[PDB]
């Protein structure tokens, strides 16, 4: 076609995004993992994560306003994957690496397994 | 804006 | 922070929300433009539009599965105007730039106002 | 992946 772009929509999207989320508007779900909760827009967590794209377009779990996660799954690794979903920032450290890696192989989010993949084998 |  | 980042998140997360539009998933309000009708969701709207920020913050608006917007507004620039949303792409045209500026004015998305008002005074 |  013949359309022009603006360069940082995508991102300012993303923020506007974040800034719902920090304010709880609009959230429609509540994941639960162990003993915490997190609400979140089901429409970004499908964007971010094959399990939850998978989770949302069934046609009886897309209606469901609680999703658990399986018991193995680390509160921290979970919170530090929804931030990241909600801004491209990863918090990866040496102390959360393992958790976040177990934690994005879970939800599907492939980029993040690749570079925790690549830090893990730096340090070996 | 820019031509993609 | 000690944060990483990955370039391409915002973009990824935008072209995911697009598909979901596409295969009308998880839409959850109907924009009645005159005659025609577009389905969306609303986060994305809000994301993008100070009107629609507004509407969807109003604690008995943000509940309504329709809204209407005013007469004036054409269905076209509107069209236009959504895909812009879900995909920072923007289709302005000679034949288009007069009702899709008048659109972005009323839908407060202040970027397409100032390519729009650009566009126009170098063809005068 | 980049240093923000
Ligand atoms: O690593 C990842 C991230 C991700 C996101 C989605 N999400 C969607 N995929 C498609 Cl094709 N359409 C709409 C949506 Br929402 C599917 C798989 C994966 N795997
Ligand atoms: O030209 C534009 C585009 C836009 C988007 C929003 N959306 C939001 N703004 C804030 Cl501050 N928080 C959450 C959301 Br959603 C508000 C105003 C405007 N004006
Ligand atoms: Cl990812
Ligand atoms: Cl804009």
């Amino acid at each position: 076609d013949s359309c022009i772009q603006f360069t940082r929509h995508a991102s300012d999207v993303l923020l506007n995004l974040n800034r719902l989320r920090s304010r709880d508007i609009l959230t429609d779900v509540v994941i639960v993992v162990s003993r915490e909760q997190f609400r979140a827009h089901k429409t970004v967590l499908m964007a971010c994560s094959g399990l939850f794209y998978s989770i949302f377009t069934d046609q009886l779990k897309c209606n469901l306003s609680v999703i658990n996660l399986d018991p193995e799954i680390n509160p921290e690794g979970f919170c530090i994957l929804l931030d990241f979903m909600y801004t491209s920032r990863l918090n990866l450290r040496e102390g959360n690496i393992m958790a976040v890696m177990a934690t994005a192989m879970y939800l599907q989010m492939e980029h993040v397994v690749d570079t925790c993949r690549k830090f893990i084998k730096a340090s070996e | 804006w820019v031509i993609p």
